[PDB]
Order: C-alpha cells, then structure tokens, then sequence
RNA sequence: GCACGGAGGCGAAGAACCAUGGAUUUCCGAAUGAGAAUCUCUAACAAUUGCUUCGCGCAAUGAGGAACCCCGAGAACUGAAACAUCUCAGUAUCGGGAGGAACAGAAAACGCAAUGUGAUGUCGUUAGUAACCGCGAGUGAACGCGAUACAGCCCAAACC
RNA sequence: ACUCGUACGGUCACUGAAUCCUGCCCAGUGCAGGUAUCUGAACACCUCGUACAAGAGGACGAAGGACCUGUCAACGGCGGG
RNA sequence: GCUUUACUGCAGGCUGUCGCUGAGGACUCUCACUCCGGGAGGAGGACACCGAUAGCCGGGCA
C-alpha cells in the first residue's frame, strides 16, 4: 500500500500470473524477495511480480524503486500465496522475478508495456 | 461455638494425647508426661 | 550484490524519512491499542532479527512489547533522608526500557528465553521493542546448531540475570579494557559501583 | 505535621464516601435513534436519596421502565416525550436547537448525548437565551452565560423541589440526617481549634490563625487551606 | 527401635541386622476441576505459554534448598569529635532468577611505546601507589609481574 | 474519593441560637487583577573565540518581581505629642 | 515533637523551551492525539495530555 501506486486489473493480473506459470516450465524465473532483488541488480530480469499483502512492508518497500533505476517492469498481485502458487510454490512468495521467459516472451512484453500504459 | 470435622479431629487428638505414661514403660525404662495438658489451666491451639 | 535485507536495514538507519516514515505514522496507531505484549508471525525488522538469531522455525517465536517512556517511577521518601536521598524526580533506573521489555515478554511466556531484541520506535509516551523468544523444548530447536546451546539449564531465565545482549551491554560489560574494572566478572562481585 | 483532613478525604474510605449503595438511579437522558417516536407515562413519583427532591418513574412505550430527572409540575399518568419533534411542554426533553428561546429548562447536556449535567439541584434552572446554527446560550443557575452546542438536550421547566433551603434546618440533628445520605464527613471542627501539628492554623494560647488566611492558588495540598486564591475578602468596598 | 515391663510371637522354609533395587505411600501442601483453618462439592495440566493431528493430543513453567552466585530496589544509626558534600555503604533489608557451582571469556584489548604482550576468572604483588576529597575526615584502582588452570569456536551477509 | 452529585451544588475557612448592631485603616504582610517602561532562565538565533568544542558577549524575553489598582466578616492595627 | 521571612534541600503548582507533531508575529486546515456518542457521527486539534528541561513560588515535607 504505501509502495503500490497504482492498482492492477483483476484480469492483467490474470494474464500475469499464467505468464510466470509458463515462464517456469519453460525459461526462468526467480522466487523469494532476495532473489528477486539481486535479479534487478544484476539485470538479469525482465518482469518482477511484487505481492500486495506483504507485513512487514519493509521486505518489498525497495523493490519499486530499485526497479525503475534499472530499468526492469513490476507488476503487482493481489495475494501473496498465488504468486508462490504460480511461482511453482508449495508456499508463499512476497515478491517474483521472470529472469528471461520463455515461449512467454511476447506475454510478458504486453503485460510491461500494458503496465506503463496504466503508468 | 461450632467445630467443623476437623477441627473436631484435632480436639480429638489433644484428648488422647493428654494421657498418662503408661506404668509398664515406668518399670522398662527403670523410672512423666510432658504434654499434660488442663483444659481450664492451658489453651489449645486453633 | 546487496541483499534484499540491507534494503530494510538501511530504511531503519532513519526511521523518520521516507516511506519507514509513513509506516510507523500508520503503524503505532493500531500498536497503541494493543496489549503490553502482543505475538507477531512475523519480524518488523527481518534483517536484524536474522542478524540476531532469528531463523523461520518451529520454537522461534516474536513478540512486541511496549513501556511507558521516560525516567523513574519512584515514591518520595517517607523516613528521614539527608538531603541527598531525597532526590524524587531526575532519579532514574540502572535499566534500560530495552531490559525492562524482555522481562515482560519473557514473563509473558515463561516457558519460552530470550533470545535477543531489538527497537522498533517509540511515540512521545512509550516505546516499542520486538523480543526473540525460543522454545528450549520443541526438538525442532534441539537439533539445531545454531540454536541448542539456548537448551542448557543454565540458560534458564537467562534474562532475569543479566545474560542477554542487552543485559551485558547495560551491565558495562562491553569494553575488554581500561573502563571495565568494575563490571566484569559481574557488578556483584565487585561490590556494586560499577 | 499530620496530613489535614482536606488530604483523608481523597483516600476515598469509608467515612468520606457517599453511601451509593443506597443511591437509587442516575437521571441521565434516554437515548434516541431519532424521529422522536418515544413517549412515556409517569407512573409514580419518588424520593431522590442523593438530591433531596422528587424524581419520576416513567414507562416508556418500547417497554423501558425509568427514573428520570422530574421537573415542578409533572404527576402520575401524564404522559413526557423525548426527541427532536417532542411537544415543547414541561418535563419534556429535546435538543437546545428545537427549544424556543426565554424558556426555563433543566438537566442541560453538556456535550451532546452526556445525559445532563447542568442545572440538576432541587427548584434550579437554565435560561435558554439564544439561538443560532452554531451554538446555543444559556444561562445556568449561577448566572453564567454558557456557550452550548444547539445538539445539547435538555428538560423544559424547572426542577422540582423548589425552596428546600428556605427553612432552616434549626438543629443539629436535621443537619445530621441529611449529611448521612451525603459523601460528607460532619460536622465540623475548626483549624484554629485543632493542634498546630493537626493544621496550618492550629496552636497557640488563643486561637487564631498565626498567618494571613488568603493562600495563594499555587500552594501545595496540606498547605491549600483557607480563603484559596480570593480576588478580595469582606463585604465593604 | 529409643525402653532394663508383662504376655505372646517370629527365626535352620536361615529371622534380626546391613547394602542395592523394587512395592505400598491417607489429607493439606507450588497444589493445578470448584471451594475450604488439613475438609467438602460436581470429571478436570487451574493459570500462562510452545508445538499442534487445533483435541490439554504432546510438552514447558510454578515451589523448595545452609550458604555460596547473577540481575534489580536500596536505608539509618555511625565517622567527620556539630553538620549539609563526603562517611557508615552499594553495607542491612526488599523484589526477581540459575547452578552444583555461578558470573566472565577469544580484543573495535593492552600502551613496562615496543623489533613488545596476546580470551576469562582467581591467588600473591603492583599499593594505600595513580586517582578522588568541606583537597577535611576519609575513599581507592589498573597495566604489568609471579602463580593456578589453560581452549578455542559458532552465526549474520556476500556466492548458492 | 467527592459523584447514581451539578451552583437551592460541594469544596475551603472564620464566627457561633434569637434580638439590637458590627465604626476607621490597604502603609507593611497575604491574596487577586493590571501593567507603557524596567528587571527576568533555558533551547533556538547572532558576534567573538576554537580548523571543532570548552568559553565570553549579544539580541529576544514567559511566569515572577519592580510599579499601579482592588480587598479587613484577610493577617492584623486603631498610639505619643 | 512543634514553629518560622534560621541554614540547606525535596515534593507540588505556575510559566517558557524541546520531543510527541502533521498540511497550507498574526492565520487557516486535518491526519496524529484528546473528549462526547451504543453507532453513524460530533467537538476539539497540532493545542491539550504525557516524557525532558529551565525560571518563579514553595515549613506541604525532610
Ligand atoms: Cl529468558
Ligand atoms: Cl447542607
Ligand atoms: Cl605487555
Ligand atoms: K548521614
Ligand atoms: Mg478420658
Ligand atoms: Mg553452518
Ligand atoms: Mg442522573
Ligand atoms: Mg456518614
Ligand atoms: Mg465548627
Ligand atoms: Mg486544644
Ligand atoms: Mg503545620
Ligand atoms: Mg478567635
Ligand atoms: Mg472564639
Ligand atoms: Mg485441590
Ligand atoms: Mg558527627
Ligand atoms: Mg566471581
Ligand atoms: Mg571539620
Ligand atoms: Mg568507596
Ligand atoms: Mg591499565
Ligand atoms: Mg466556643
Ligand atoms: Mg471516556
Ligand atoms: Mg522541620
Ligand atoms: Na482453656
Ligand atoms: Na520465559
Ligand atoms: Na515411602
Ligand atoms: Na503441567
Ligand atoms: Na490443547
Ligand atoms: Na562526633
Ligand atoms: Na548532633
Ligand atoms: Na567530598
Ligand atoms: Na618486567
Ligand atoms: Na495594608
Ligand atoms: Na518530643
Ligand atoms: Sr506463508
Ligand atoms: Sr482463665
Ligand atoms: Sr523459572
Ligand atoms: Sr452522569
Ligand atoms: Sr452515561
Ligand atoms: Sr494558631
Ligand atoms: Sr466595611
Ligand atoms: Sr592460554
Ligand atoms: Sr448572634
Ligand atoms: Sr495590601
């Protein structure tokens, strides 16, 4: 909430989530706030998946920021538990990173620019 | 008053207590109840 | 490359700025009308609970405890005093209010130690800290390496004797040197004047 | 010294409490939804322990059987209304706002929905003055013209009981009863007539106060005895 | 049994007695189903917690102990030939807590200043020295050295 | 606590039924109000000083005091010539 | 033990300042916080309460 600055469809979110699905089975991806972080920082990401009911806020508070000075799309998701679901975890997942999808590519690029749109 | 069971007990006990060294453990002892209590001279406890 | 944590940790290096800012604003509104004592799932500071001890455990458990700021809560003398114990309003404690909310919360689940704590603010009439408790029973943690020492019998009550990090610090037991001849091996035995 | 009897009195024991558990009820105002759709009859009238006046039982319509703080001139069977559209009539209760200025009324709120706390003593009143959409004055009993919120509900009429200190109480008895339905220690004995450890004006060969009687509003308890903080003193000038 | 009586009994089916282990072990008592001056009333981990199969299912705590020990609260008589800082003294006493011993402990040390020492207690000494102080009365270390005993390691993060 | 109380209350004091009455004094002390000007601490601020700090000085100035007023059924006073 | 314009202090009250504490020498606002209300909501409001400190009074107390 204090890092969210835009709300995100219920259907964007949709297409999000089936595209991080995808992008496990096929190219890679990132799962856990740590990860996701050194992701953005070492610019091997391309989308960056950020839950919304995160408590403490402190563990995503960065992630937006951070991704803007690099450059790299985050989109955010309602619950916390579907992104672990989708992330092809048997538990939670504050936040997600694509690094490099995969018979997604096309996906994820509409989901970004869609997002931009939505500023 | 009105005693309770167990304070009645214990008024019990006093009672026995309050006896006499019997004359047998005089003569194997070859020769007094130190806890010879009056009801009227001593007060009870309670 | 720098961890996720040190994202929270620099946050907290000014807990006034920024977003943190907002966050506590918010925060300490609903903390306010919690009890003395309340159990959290999860840490306010994730990165210092980890570089404390913390691990996401069976046994591991945190709680937020909150005291009334400022010195002394002493009774004025009602005997004789010369002048100089007579002293009523600037007498303060020999403990911190740090110390004081690891007791409670450790009061709060006597089967539980403390393992550390850390602050998580304060408002202008108490301040909050966050309490690492562990359960020195669960066999998740006595087979833990980096935890089991927590198990022994002498670290029972280890709080109510001065053990904790921040019971030593406020024992003076931090400097090895010049400055520590009277507080270490302990205040105790050396007569109280440290 | 000891502590003076100014200091026993707020340890709250015994003897300086009010014998409460004798008390019958707390006169505060109903509460209203709105719409003003409640209406009681009185259906007795009885004895105040705490205020020496009359108070009246009122059955309410929704089935809720009540004391309440009764004005002069209410008796059995009459039927009071309390809301915003109640009858502008004695023992009658609604907001300041719906009032009709110069009318006499009793058991002013002080902040809306409180249940009354001005004007409550026996034949006392307020005198609603003016109005507006932003506050209501009145004029309390003591001749202060209090700013309200026109929200603040009120009783028309006065209290009942008028006059009750016109006769005098004549002896010490009469006095003794009424101050054992009261959180009063009576009677009373004098500062100067005590030992000097006993008070600040006790001691010395003749009675009298060894000092100036005015004390100051910054005196400490103990001490705050007296004429406290007195803008003058006397009848002259 | 103490205990030197009377009567009676047990023991070679090896009693008594002693060691080790086991059985029994009323009620109150932390006292825990609720209550109560040691009893009573109608199935009990009461209360606070952890785990949790979310069910008291599995567990913890509570109270005791001669002093010793650790963490807090903390006088006054007394000395100064009065007395207020100072002293008595961090003593007496109080609150909380552990153990068989506690506490401390592997340097953001020391600073015989060095091309030197090398976790920590403790003992002897350093020394009534340095330092404090109505610079009065009084208070009072440390480094080092000689000994005792020796022991050094584990996380957080980086990268996974 | 007062208080299931709200100035026809209850707190703090003095005098001590009724009756006839209760004079003069506000300088001191007390209380209270006011106050152009004077005085009046700390933080912040300015100058000097210090590569910083100690420190010195300045400006601003709250209550309080100075000063003015009210007040004796307020402490009390009502003499000598 | 008691008294006071004895000495020295200590509670307590008044007052300024700093923190709580926010937005646009006089001002508006609302979002903390406070109060009223069963509730909705109303009143107040960066004040007050509270922590710290400074000046004044301070036989109430040692
Ligand atoms: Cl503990
Ligand atoms: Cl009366
Ligand atoms: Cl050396
Ligand atoms: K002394
Ligand atoms: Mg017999
Ligand atoms: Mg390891
Ligand atoms: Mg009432
Ligand atoms: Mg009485
Ligand atoms: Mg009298
Ligand atoms: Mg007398
Ligand atoms: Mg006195
Ligand atoms: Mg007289
Ligand atoms: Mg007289
Ligand atoms: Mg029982
Ligand atoms: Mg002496
Ligand atoms: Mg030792
Ligand atoms: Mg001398
Ligand atoms: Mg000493
Ligand atoms: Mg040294
Ligand atoms: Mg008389
Ligand atoms: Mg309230
Ligand atoms: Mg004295
Ligand atoms: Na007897
Ligand atoms: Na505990
Ligand atoms: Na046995
Ligand atoms: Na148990
Ligand atoms: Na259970
Ligand atoms: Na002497
Ligand atoms: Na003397
Ligand atoms: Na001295
Ligand atoms: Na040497
Ligand atoms: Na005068
Ligand atoms: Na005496
Ligand atoms: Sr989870
Ligand atoms: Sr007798
Ligand atoms: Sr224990
Ligand atoms: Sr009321
Ligand atoms: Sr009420
Ligand atoms: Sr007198
Ligand atoms: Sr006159
Ligand atoms: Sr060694
Ligand atoms: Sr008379
Ligand atoms: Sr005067």
């Amino acid at each position: 909430p204090v890092y969210v600055d835009f709300d995100v469809p219920a259907d964007l979110e949709d297409d999000a989530l089936e595209a991080l699905e995808v992008a496990r089975d096929t190219g890679a991806v990132k799962k856990g706030t740590n990860e996701t972080t050194k992701s953005i920082e070492r610019g091997s990401a391309e989308l960056v998946f950020v839950a919304e009911d995160v408590q403490p806020e402190e563990i995503v508070m960065h992630i937006p920021e951070l991704a803007d000075e690099k450059g790299v799309p985050f989109i955010f998701v309602e619950q916390q538990d579907d992104l672990g679901h989708a992330a092809g975890l048997e538990v939670g997942s504050a936040a997600a990173a694509v690094t490099d999808a995969g018979e997604a590519d096309a996906d994820v690029e509409d989901i970004a620019d869609k997002v931009e749109e939505l500023r | 008053g009105k005693k309770s069971k167990a304070t009645k007990k214990r008024l019990a006990k006093l009672d026995n207590q309050n006896s006499r060294v019997p004359a047998w453990v005089m003569l194997k002892t070859d020769r007094r109840n130190h806890k010879r209590r009056h009801w009227r001279r001593n007060d009870t406890d309670e | 490359a720098r961890s996720a944590y040190s994202y929270i940790r620099d946050a907290w290096e000014n807990p006034g700025d920024g977003q943190l800012a907002e966050l506590q604003w918010q925060r300490q509104q609903e903390w306010r009308n919690e009890g003395a004592v309340e159990r959290i799932e999860r840490p306010t500071r994730l990165d210092k609970a980890r570089s404390q001890g913390y691990k996401a455990k069976q046994g591991v458990i945190v709680a937020r405890v909150s005291v009334r700021k400022g010195s002394a809560r002493k009774r004025r003398h009602k005997a004789g005093r010369r002048s100089k114990r007579q002293g009523v309003t600037r007498i303060t404690r020999r403990k911190d209010i740090q110390r004081v909310a690891e007791e409670r919360a450790s009061r709060t689940f006597p089967n539980l130690r403390v393992l550390n704590s850390y602050s998580v603010g304060q408002d202008g009439r108490q301040k909050w800290h966050e309490v690492i408790l562990i359960d020195p029973n669960h066999p998740a943690i006595q087979n833990d390496d980096d935890l089991s020492w927590i198990c022994a019998d002498d670290q029972a009550d280890r709080v109510f004797r001065g053990l904790t990090g921040a019971g030593r610090r406020n024992r003076g037991l931090s400097g090895k040197g010049k400055g520590s001849e009277k507080t270490r091996p302990s205040l105790r035995s050396n007569g109280g004047k440290a | 010294g000891r502590r003076i009897q100014g200091q026993r009195r707020g340890r709250g024991t015994s003897t300086f409490r009010a014998p409460s558990h004798r008390y019958k009820a707390d006169l505060e105002h109903r509460k209203v939804e709105d719409g003003d759709v409640i209406a009681g009859t009185v259906v007795d009238i009885e004895h105040d322990p705490a205020r020496s006046a009359p108070v009246a039982a009122v059955e309410f319509e929704d089935g809720d059987r009540r004391l309440i703080l009764a004005p002069e001139g209410v008796g059995v069977g009459d039927e009071l209304q309390v809301g915003v559209s109640a009858e502008i009539a004695p023992g009658n209760t609604l907001p300041l706002a719906e009032i009709p200025e110069g009318v006499p009324v009793c058991n002013v709120e002080s902040s809306p929905g409180d249940g009354g706390k001005f004007a409550r003593a026996s034949g006392v009143n307020a005198q609603l003055l003016t109005h507006d959409r932003n506050v209501a004055v009145v004029k309390l009993p003591s001749g202060e013209m209090k700013r309200l919120d026109p929200q603040c509900r009120a009783t028309i009429g006065v209290v009942a009981g008028g006059g009750r200190t016109d006769k005098p109480f004549v002896k010490a008895g009469n006095k003794h009863h009424k101050m054992k339905a009261r959180g009063t220690k009576w009677p009373n004995v004098r500062g100067v007539a005590m030992n000097a450890v006993d008070h600040p004006f006790g001691g010395g060969g003749r009675q009298h106060p060894g000092k100036p009687k005015s004390i100051s509003r910054n005196a400490p308890p103990g001490r705050k005895v007296g004429d406290i903080a007195s803008k003058r003193t006397g009848r002259g000038g």
